[PDB]
């Protein structure tokens, strides 16, 4: 089983540094060039950097030349990306990929946010319920950086659930809602709890939402 | 496989 | 640099129809070194075609690719439900490697009118000194929808934000969340809060409201 697994993303101050690693298994690492592709939120794919099988030759996109160094340890089956003088344009999900081109195996991505803003954990506010359908939810408000995680009833309830893409408020902070529609008459015979997790700030919240 | 560039050449 | 121009931006088709996606290059692509990827929300990209026309491993034979020089085509002969994603082309004929801007393929289905719900600010949020009013449009199609906020019957402008889920895998609809933001002070000065939804499944705009 081929696996690529990035590590090392998170919030970074503008002009700061970060190193990413990508652990590989399931193929003979020392036979392939390895690659870093990135994707800004809501945007397309950008090739970032590539390194020869033996660590022998490196190449870069012009936007990162002189600030990013790609490297690899073939004793450790690990690919690295050292990132200096980071700017907001560098904010993206960073993917590890196999081959010089094209890319058959990709990692899961790691999110790198480049900003001056501090980390802020969200507040979680209940959206209470009053066709015959009711709707309830949670407002996960004023957090930074992305992402947050929402499940309902520790993952048991999934159907009728809608978790929305966060919005960037003009304050610089994110807000998202997650809702569930349920039959009105289930309101007295079910407990509804949203499980919110914001790993950047180590925040975890379970809020029961109650009828009015 | 033709059309897969598994590796970069030496330069 | 080789610029890749994908078209159409968005393609909307009922399942079983033929999808045709175009990729044009600003320079000729050496050796027909052109790849096609599929990318679903929150997932890494997936290789479909390499060398302009060769299918990757485990790719159903309804994906086919053709072209050379500057004009390339990805054909999906019968659109299956698992096919509705973003499609990127990528050239590796000359450095640096570049991707096109992507084509969104959505599934067309019959019109479905939203059901609409409005949530007052939670008391918890009012204690902390802000006020968010939330309006929900549930399982509608097509995507296009006009959501308008009224406060004591005055049309709001510029103080709301909205977000849309991806197309639901069971009934192919969208849902929408709109958040109206106002100060706690102004919220407690007004009585009627209304969410006015316009959608082609509705014979005329629908309004949900509550009195503070
Ligand atoms: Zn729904
Ligand atoms: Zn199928
Ligand atoms: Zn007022």
């Amino acid at each position: 089983e081929v696996q690529l697994l990035e590590s090392g993303g998170g919030l970074v101050q503008t002009g700061g540094s970060l190193r990413l690693s990508c652990a590989a298994s399931g193929f003979t690492f020392s036979s392939y060039a390895m690659t870093w592709v990135r994707q800004a939120p809501g945007k397309g794919l950008e090739w970032v950097s590539a390194i020869r099988s033996q660590g022998d030759r490196t190449d870069y996109a012009d936007s990162v030349k002189g600030r990013f160094t790609i490297s690899r340890d073939n004793s450790q089956n690990t690919l690295y990306l050292q990132m200096n003088s980071l700017r907001a344009e560098d904010t993206a999900v960073y993917y590890c990929a196999k081959n010089w081109a094209p890319f058959d195996s990709w990692g899961q991505g790691t999110l790198v946010t480049v900003s001056s803003a501090s980390t802020k954990g969200p507040s979680v506010f209940p959206l209470a319920p009053s066709g015959g359908t009711a709707a309830l939810g949670c407002l996960v408000k004023d957090y930074f950086p992305e992402p947050v995680t929402v499940s309902w009833n520790s993952g048991a309830l999934t159907s009728g659930v809608h978790t929305f893409p966060a919005v960037l408020q003009s304050s610089g902070l994110y807000s998202l809602s997650s809702v569930v529609t349920v039959p009105s008459s289930s309101l007295g015979t079910q407990t509804y709890i949203c499980n919110v997790n914001h790993k950047p700030s180590n925040t975890k919240v379970d809020k029961r939402v109650e009828p009015k | 496989a033709e059309g897969i560039l598994e590796d970069m050449p030496v330069d | 640099e080789i610029v890749l121009t994908q078209s159409p931006g968005t393609l909307s088709l009922s399942p079983g129809e033929r999808a045709t996606l175009s990729c044009r290059a600003s320079q000729s692509v050496s050796s027909s070194y052109l790849a096609w990827y599929q990318q679903k929300p929150g997932q890494a990209p997936r290789l479909l075609i390499y060398g302009a026309s060769s299918r990757a491993t485990g790719i159903p034979d309804r994906f086919s690719g053709s072209g050379s020089g500057t004009d390339f085509t990805l054909t999906i002969s019968r659109l299956e439900p698992e096919d509705f994603a973003v499609y990127y082309c990528q050239q590796y004929g000359s450095s640096p490697w570049t991707f096109g801007q992507g084509t969104k393929v959505e599934i067309k289905r019959t019109v479905a009118a939203p059901s609409v719900f409005i949530f007052p600010p939670s008391d918890e949020q009012l204690k902390s000194g802000t006020a968010s009013v939330v309006c929900l449009l549930n399982n509608f199609y097509p995507r296009e929808a006009k959501v308008q906020w009224k406060v004591d019957n005055a049309l709001q402008s510029g103080n709301s934000q909205e977000s849309v889920t991806e197309q639901d895998s069971k009934d192919s609809t969208y849902s929408l969340s709109s958040t109206l933001t106002l100060s706690k002070a102004d919220y407690e000065k007004h009585k009627v809060y209304a969410c006015e939804v316009t959608h082609q499944g509705l014979s005329s705009p629908v309004t949900k409201s509550f009195n503070r």
